[PDB]
């Protein structure tokens, strides 16, 4: 503060033209080719042809995801990096406590080839794997779709059914219940055991707790951000011995502790 | 308008002590 | 020609790259630091070879002292 | 004394060429492959139309020292260095100058993999060997054979084709040291008697029968052990056969003649 | 992971990972190429020198035998890899990254999106 | 050329030093918001002199990576989470073409597997989502469905189609009026008439959303969604 | 090159050289333990410094205590 | 060449000078009453050798001292 303060207050903004000039002229001498960074124009939610995405509260929605025009998203329910929900010809409804995976693509068609055109529908409880394709069809509640899969216009699975991954499911295909297809073209492999009903079931409740940290973490502001990282740093190696000798203990600080929920134990 | 951290711009006024005297100790010597 | 300062200077900047390179660093990571070698460098070379110089000043008079010493032996 | 010769083209600047050549392959990105083996080739190729310049104005008709230079080290002069030629070291120094290229010529398809420390290794193998070719000296003809050792080490290990590599360039490297080892006690029995290591000196001074014999001998275990001569042949067999193409090239060529070299240059006159 | 090995995903040395690519709870051991759009799966394993050819699926708990080039879905066994194949995945791994070199060299340590942001901020008060 | 990357790597140097100037000045004024990490997604990226070439009624989504020589013609759409790379050749797309979201277009990192080939999409052609385009030649009016991929060497030829899911294999040739599909891709029946109409309405279509895509992210960056960024707590 | 020069050089080195060879085997020579050395003034300290505190309580002879 | 050379020469030296560097690194036992010994047996030895050699020279020699040293390398 006071007289010293203020000049070096203005030393700064010299300093700060002199650099911002500096920058210029390099900028001059590289023939301009360097396409400049800019303030990120994404949007994660956006409006098209006036229809708003309705997302419930308690959803992680990861910032680089997409999600666009008539999309619902139900209670619990998580999208992951890159997600593209492209609800703009046609409506896109996820259930609750369903989990969309990294760099999976929904959308939907205006009109089909042939048959009744159909929204998108996907049910409670849901896993869809990473990067999948949901593409106009329909997946019933606690239904299990892996990774890299294909589900193709008009195509359903039922309740309890799971599509392998990296399977294409073709047009219209149904996954009847208790079943797991896959494949190119996708057909019927085995029923689904028992065990592997409880597992699709843990796979949601695992992934509900998982999108609790992942939301947490992408919505902290610059100064929290910058807070974590001195108390990471901090925090990262230990002299225990020569805390003893101070007769002291060093405790985490709970702002660096994960939830015992998503702990592997 | 004013930088407000009083040791920062103690330690400022320190550095450029240091540069100046520097090249005032290699211009009379 | 081959002058102490261009040696210095060429070190100096050397000694920036290598030490960037260790530290698995683009050479020219920090410019700026690259100017201060060279600087540093030429100085720390020409300082070397005055100080060449006067050590062997002293070394003859310290010659000289103990050849005195020696001849006595004969007298 | 400055011994400073008055052609424009002459043992120094021969020296230097490679040396410039590795400096500029030092800070060159291993992504730029096409840029790092053409400078090394033509690096190479300069350094060998020089020494064909340089065959050019030898003159034939002295029995002394042509293009005489001489290199200050200590300011106090007692020891000064200096290089020349003959009619016995001239197309060794040629004939290194045209190995090297042929060595980075061998090795052009994998460059990719053998990246720029093989072209750099084989520049600084040509710098020293032009060296030790070039010198009046006995102790900088020490100092510059040994130090052939650090890069032949490495070609050898390194770019060798199976495991077999790591005796032999172990061999390699012990051998020559104690060779190399022997010729230092050598030169500082020299030295005693005469105060110097220039060799046109010792040329002119009248060693003993006995400390001629024992001399001798002490130059002979190095000597032998470079030609190879029985029964310490035994390190070149692993060698030159564990070494990668063009370092066999190097080897065979151009460091096995280093002992003949040491016999006529220093030993026999 | 179903084999009860430990479950994290070890990419090792001199490996390429072809774009599309899908790994969960894979070991991939050094010098080899998975081919493009690719799935390899919970305690999957692929060993050293080995080749997936594009579009391979490796369901959990399988393996990919060292020496060998294997394709489909799900993946089989095509064939025996010639050592000369097998001499050419770390070159291939060595001039991903040499390319990689030149995108790193675009980048400064800092961008200069923070004027942007202040300026943006100014312009609001 | 060398000249050219001599000046670009010296402008680096420059820019370095101004830029760390600044971050001086600014740390002289108590600043720190030089430390915060904002994304450095460029949505065209040059690679020295490599740039895309966009022409100004193709639709690029903000979040899709153009990488180098890639040209795109008018009409065409670039959708969301696409990644175009043509650094050691070159991709071209032509006018009325959509590259559906999460689709990748690209050529070979490294000449070892022979010359890279480049990637050349015509005009009025259909790529569906999540497509792996790798130096391949995807004629005009031709359909690639979604998921697909196509290796290099391969030619697509008018009113080809490529099923979705389907894995063309190197320098397959795909004819005319032909629908391939399956890994590996083959024949699996004729196009029809109605196919090939569907091919060019859905494109048109395509173009006609992707202005309105266009025109909702055009719209001003919206100053109350800023206001409740920097305000949390 | 010039062959009278050339020639010409070589003559000086030797006739430089032979007649040089003398004088740095002279320094191998010298002693390192020169020709009465603690007669150097660094080695006469206490000569110097005792005189100054031989009136100091603690060295003096008895005697002069009785007659100061 | 692969016979009595190798044998007297590089596969022989080998040999040898691993089995004496084998030795000579197990004195180093870790037991710091080793240690202490060696510089006591050193020190007694220093006084012995060095002052303690006036009338021994009547009884022995410098030859069977360095003879009976060496042989002690052969010694189980
Ligand atoms: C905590 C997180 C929870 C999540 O969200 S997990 C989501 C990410 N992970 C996934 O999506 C992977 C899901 N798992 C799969 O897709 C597995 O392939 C699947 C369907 C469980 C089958 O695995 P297994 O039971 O171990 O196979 P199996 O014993 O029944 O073998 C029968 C034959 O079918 C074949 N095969 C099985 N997996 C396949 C596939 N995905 N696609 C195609 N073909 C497959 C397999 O070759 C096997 O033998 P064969 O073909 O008759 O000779
Ligand atoms: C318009 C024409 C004028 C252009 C002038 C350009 C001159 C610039 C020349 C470059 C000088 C480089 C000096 C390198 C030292 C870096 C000094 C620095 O970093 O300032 C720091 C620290 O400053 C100091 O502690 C002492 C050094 C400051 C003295 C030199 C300042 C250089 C500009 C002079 C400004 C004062 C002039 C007016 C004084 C009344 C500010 O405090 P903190 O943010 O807490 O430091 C954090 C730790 N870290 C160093 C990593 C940043
Ligand atoms: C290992 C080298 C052999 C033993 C070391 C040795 O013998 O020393 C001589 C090194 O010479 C050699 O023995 C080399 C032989 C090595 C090969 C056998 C030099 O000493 P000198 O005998 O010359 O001193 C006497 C001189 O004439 C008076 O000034
Ligand atoms: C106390 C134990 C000492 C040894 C007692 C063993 C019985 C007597 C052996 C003996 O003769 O001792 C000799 C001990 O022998 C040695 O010490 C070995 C010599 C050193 C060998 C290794 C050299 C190390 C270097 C000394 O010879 P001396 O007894 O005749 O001396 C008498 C003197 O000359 C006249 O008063
Ligand atoms: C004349 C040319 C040479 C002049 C050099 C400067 C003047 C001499 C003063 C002493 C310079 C010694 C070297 C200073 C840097 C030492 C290493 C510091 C690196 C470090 O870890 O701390 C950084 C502090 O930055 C820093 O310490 C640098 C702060 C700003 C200095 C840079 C400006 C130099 C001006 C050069 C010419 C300008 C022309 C116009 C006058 C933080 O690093 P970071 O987070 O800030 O970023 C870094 C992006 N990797
Ligand atoms: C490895 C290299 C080994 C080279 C071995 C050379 C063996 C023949 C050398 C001649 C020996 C010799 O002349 O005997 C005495 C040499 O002095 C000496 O005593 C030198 C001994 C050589 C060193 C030991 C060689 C084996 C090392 C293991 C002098 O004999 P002389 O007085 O009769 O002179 C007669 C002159 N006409
Ligand atoms: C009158 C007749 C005279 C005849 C002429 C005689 C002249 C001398 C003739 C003999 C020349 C011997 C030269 C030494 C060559 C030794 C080469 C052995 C090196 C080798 O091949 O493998 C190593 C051996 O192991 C090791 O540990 C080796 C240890 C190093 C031994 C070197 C000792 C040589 C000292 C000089 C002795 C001769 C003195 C001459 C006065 C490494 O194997 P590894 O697997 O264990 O290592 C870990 C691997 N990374
Ligand atoms: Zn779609």
């Amino acid at each position: 503060m006071g007289t010293l303060g203020r000049a070096i207050y203005t030393v700064g903004n010299w300093i700060r033209g002199t650099g911002q000039a500096l920058d210029r002229v390099g900028s001059l001498l590289q023939g301009s080719h360097r396409i400049e960074e800019h303030l990120s124009r994404h949007r994660t939610l956006m409006n098209v042809f006036d229809k708003s995405p309705l997302v419930d509260k308690d959803v992680f929605v990861a910032p680089s995801a997409s999600v666009i025009g008539d999309v619902q998203i139900g209670k619990g329910s998580s999208i992951w990096y890159g997600c593209v929900l492209r609800g703009d010809v046609n409506n896109i409804s996820v259930g609750s406590g369903t989990n969309i995976q990294d760099n999976t693509l929904v959308h939907v068609a205006k009109t089909n080839i042939s048959g009744k055109v159909l929204p998108t529908l996907i049910g409670d409880n849901v896993t869809v794997g990473h990067s999948a394709v949901i593409h106009g069809c329909t997946v019933e509640d606690d239904a299990f779709v892996g990774m890299g899969a294909t589900l193709l216009d008009g195509v359903v699975v039922e309740k309890h059914a799971m599509v392998a991954a990296g399977s294409l499911v073709k047009q219209n295909t149904r996954i009847p219940s208790g079943e797991v297809w896959g494949g190119n073209p996708a057909k019927f492999m085995r029923k689904l055991t028992d065990e592997e009903i409880v597992y699709i079931s843990q796979s949601a409740k695992n992934y509900i707790n998982l999108a609790q940290i992942h939301a947490s973490e992408n919505s902290k502001s610059f100064e929290q951000i910058e807070v974590e990282r001195a108390l990471r740093k901090k925090y990262a190696r230990k002299d225990e011995d020569y805390d003893s000798m101070l007769g002291i203990t060093r405790e985490t600080p709970p702002e660096l502790i994960l939830p015992d929920n998503v702990l592997p134990g | 308008k004013v930088s407000e951290d009083k040791n920062r711009n103690y330690a400022v006024v320190a550095g450029v002590v240091a540069i100046v005297g520097s090249i005032g100790w290699y211009l009379k010597a | 020609p081959i002058s102490a300062t261009m040696v210095g200077a060429l070190l100096g900047l050397g000694t920036q790259m290598y030490s960037n390179a260790l530290r698995k660093l683009p050479y020219m990571r920090h410019p700026w630091e690259h100017v201060v070698g060279m600087g540093l460098g030429a100085v720390f070379a020409n300082q070397l070879v005055k100080w060449d110089v006067k050590l062997k000043e002293d070394l003859d008079v310290m010659l000289a002292k103990a050849r005195a010493a020696n001849e006595r032996r004969y007298f | 004394l400055e011994h400073f010769c008055e052609c424009y083209f002459n043992l120094s600047g021969l020296i230097l060429c490679p040396v410039l050549g590795s400096i500029i392959l030092l800070f060159i990105p291993n992504s730029r492959i096409r840029l790092i083996r053409l400078i090394g080739l033509c690096a190479s190729l300069i350094t060998f139309l020089y020494s064909l310049v340089l065959w050019i104005q030898f003159d034939s008709s002295t029995a002394k020292f042509q293009f005489v230079e001489s290199l200050r080290w200590l300011p106090y002069e007692n020891i000064n260095f200096y290089l020349g030629i003959d009619g016995i070291s001239l197309f060794f120094v040629i004939l290194t100058t045209f190995l090297i290229p042929i060595c980075i010529l061998v090795g052009w398809s994998g460059m990719r993999s053998y990246g720029k420390e093989y072209i750099i290794a084989f520049l600084i193998c040509e710098f020293l060997m032009i060296a030790v070719f070039c010198m009046l000296d006995l102790l900088l003809f020490y100092v510059f054979f040994e130090s052939v050792l650090i890069p032949m080490f490495i070609i050898i290990g390194v770019w060798g084709s199976r495991q077999r590599k790591i005796k032999a360039a172990y061999q390699f490297f012990l051998y020559t040291l104690l060779g190399s080892l022997f010729m230092l006690l050598a030169i500082l029995l020299i030295l005693f008697q005469t105060g110097t290591t220039d060799l046109q000196i010792l040329l002119t001074t009248e060693f003993s029968e006995r400390r001629q014999i024992f001399l001798w001998i002490a130059f002979f275990a190095s000597f032998a052990v470079k030609v190879p001569m029985v029964p310490v042949h035994i390190w070149l067999p692993e060698a030159h056969v564990e070494a990668p193409t063009a370092g066999s090239v190097i080897l065979a060529g151009i460091l096995l003649k280093f002992g003949t070299y040491g016999f006529l240059r220093f030993s026999i006159p | 992971s179903p084999t009860g090995l430990p479950a994290q995903t070890l990419i090792d040395r001199y490996v390429t990972v072809g774009a599309y690519s899908l790994l969960r709870s894979c070991t991939i051991e050094p010098e080899c190429i998975i081919g493009q759009h690719s799935i390899l799966m919970e305690g999957s394993l692929v060993e050293t020198r080995s080749i997936l050819e594009a579009g391979s699926v490796l369901p959990p708990g399988r393996r990919i035998p060292s020496g060998e080039l294997w394709g489909g879905n799900p993946a089989r066994f095509i064939r025996t890899l010639t050592n000369e194949e097998t001499l050419e995945i770390p070159k291939l791994a060595v001039a991903i990254n040499h390319l990689s070199g030149d995108y790193f060299s675009e980048f400064l340590p800092y961008s200069t999106i923070y004027l942007e942001v202040e300026k943006f901020k100014k312009s609001l008060g | 050329g060398t000249l050219g990357r001599a000046f670009y790597s010296v402008g680096f140097w420059i820019r370095e030093t101004g830029q760390a100037l600044d971050r001086l000045g600014c740390r002289l004024q108590g600043k720190n918001y030089f430390r915060e990490q904002l994304s450095r997604h460029r949505t065209l990226m040059n690679v020295f002199d490599k740039a895309p070439i966009v022409d100004k009624e193709a639709f690029v989504a903000p979040s899709a990576s153009v990488i180098g020589d890639v040209h795109i013609g008018r009409g065409s759409s670039i959708w969301y989470g696409c990644v175009l790379r043509g650094d050691v050749n070159t991709v071209s797309v032509g006018s009325g073409t959509n590259i559906q979201d999460n689709s990748l277009v690209h050529v070979a990192k490294s000449n070892l597997s022979g010359k890279v080939h480049p990637t050349i999409i015509g005009d009025n052609v259909t790529i569906g989502h999540s497509a792996v385009l790798h130096g391949c030649t995807v004629e005009d009016e031709t359909f690639i469905g979604m998921g697909a991929t196509l290796l290099d060497g391969v030619v697509v030829e008018k009113h080809g189609m490529v099923a979705a899911g389907a894995l063309v294999r190197q320098n397959t040739r795909i004819p005319s009026g032909e629908v391939w599909g399956g890994n590996p891709a083959r024949f699996l029946r004729k196009l029809t008439d109605e196919e090939i109409a569907f091919i060019s309405q859905s494109a048109t279509n395509y173009s006609n959303l992707a202005q309105a895509h266009a025109a909702e992210n055009a719209k001003p960056l919206n100053v109350i969604e800023f206001e409740k960024v920097l305000r949390k707590k | 090159e010039n062959p009278e020069e050339r020639d010409r050089k070589a003559r000086e080195h030797i006739y430089e050289m032979h007649e040089r060879c003398k004088k740095i085997k002279e320094m191998w020579a010298l002693p390192i333990r020169p020709y009465g050395f603690w007669t150097f003034e660094r080695h006469n300290a206490q000569l110097r410094w005792d005189p100054q505190i031989s009136q100091v309580a603690g060295r003096r002879d008895p005697y002069d205590d009785l007659l100061e | 060449d692969k016979g009595a050379i190798e044998i007297l020469g590089p596969y022989g030296i080998s040999y040898t000078f691993r089995r004496l560097a084998e030795r000579i690194s197990q004195l180093q036992s870790g037991f710091v009453y080793h240690y202490a010994f060696a510089m006591l047996l050193g020190l007694t030895l220093f006084v012995t050798f060095f002052c303690m050699w006036d009338s021994l020279s009547s009884w022995v020699d410098n030859r069977l001292s360095f003879i009976l040293i060496v042989s002690s390398f052969y010694t189980k």
